[PDB]
């Protein structure tokens, strides 16, 4: 009985793996950087 | 008698470079 064994491998990892999305993955500056306007403040 | 005067032209900017730059901006 290996395939239990990889089944609940498979189970685990797919809840530690998750990527997180459109939530508290809040990025830093150097992300939320627009160009546009840095451009348009230096012109 | 009355005098006429002329007074000089004092204008402030109206474009930045020719062009305003906030609408092309915009559409861009």
């Amino acid at each position: 009985a290996q395939q239990q064994l990889n089944k609940q491998r498979q189970d685990f990892e797919r809840v530690r793996l998750r990527p997180e999305q459109l939530s508290n993955i809040i990025h830093d500056e150097s992300d939320t950087i627009s160009f546009r306007s840095n451009l348009l403040k230096n012109f | 008698s009355i005098v006429r005067n002329y007074k000089p032209l004092i204008n402030r900017l109206k474009h930045y470079n020719g062009y305003d730059i906030n609408y092309i901006s915009k559409i861009g």
